[PDB]
């Protein structure tokens, strides 16, 4: 599962 | 009377040096020594949350750069094919999305950042920074973190619904029960 961008 | 301090009156006073990764400096100056510093700051050990985790080996200051999520930057439209290739070879896939069109692929040339587990009450966050025309994903401490503590961040998976739900083992009082 590719860690998401909304993470930032 | 003799005084031990008479020869020290003009001497430079010493104290503990503050790491560049922790200081109020422009990003490129903090980043320059991140790789060496990170090898001292963190390590991979067995975790109570899941499998293996990244842990603090030496006190980390609030807001300090912990570790870069290392890997090769690729375009977003290459990921699916890459995931299938790794899957076909028995290789564990590790990627972190930079934005909608770019992704860091840590599968073949990654580091210990890959082992950071999710937690609903995290102590780390992440940022994208550009150094010398190169994008990097960098993990920072939300607070002071002490030797032995597990470093986590919030994966914040889009809320699936059914079924489809993966349980979360973070053990936080405010746990959301599912990773999604
Ligand atoms: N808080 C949590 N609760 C349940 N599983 C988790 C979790 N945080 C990370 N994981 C597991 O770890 C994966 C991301 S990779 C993190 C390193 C992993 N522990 C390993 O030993 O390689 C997730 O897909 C999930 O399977
Ligand atoms: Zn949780």
């Amino acid at each position: 599962r590719t860690k998401q961008t909304a993470r930032y | 009377e003799y005084n031990p301090n008479d020869e020290e009156e003009e001497e430079v006073q010493l104290k503990s040096a503050r790491r560049a990764t922790s200081m109020d400096l422009p990003m490129p100056m903090r980043f320059r020594h991140l790789k060496k510093t990170s090898k001292e700051a963190v390590g991979v050990y067995r975790s109570p949350i899941h499998g293996r985790g990244l842990f603090c080996k030496r006190n980390i200051d609030a807001g300090e750069m912990v570790i870069e999520y290392a890997g090769n930057v690729i375009r977003s439209i290459q990921t699916d094919k890459r995931e299938k290739y790794y899957d076909s070879k028995g290789i564990g896939c590790y990627m972190f999305r930079i934005d909608d069109s770019e992704v860091v692929d840590a599968t073949m040339h990654g580091n210990a950042a890959r082992f950071i587990n999710h937690s609903c009450e995290p102590n780390c966050y992440s940022r994208v920074i550009n150094i010398d025309g190169q994008k990097h994903i960098v993990i920072f401490a939300m607070r002071k973190i002490y030797r032995g503590e597990e470093l986590t961040y919030d994966y914040k998976f889009p809320i699936e619904d059914a079924s489809n739900k993966l349980p979360c083992n973070c053990g936080a009082k405010k746990c959301r029960k599912f990773l999604n």
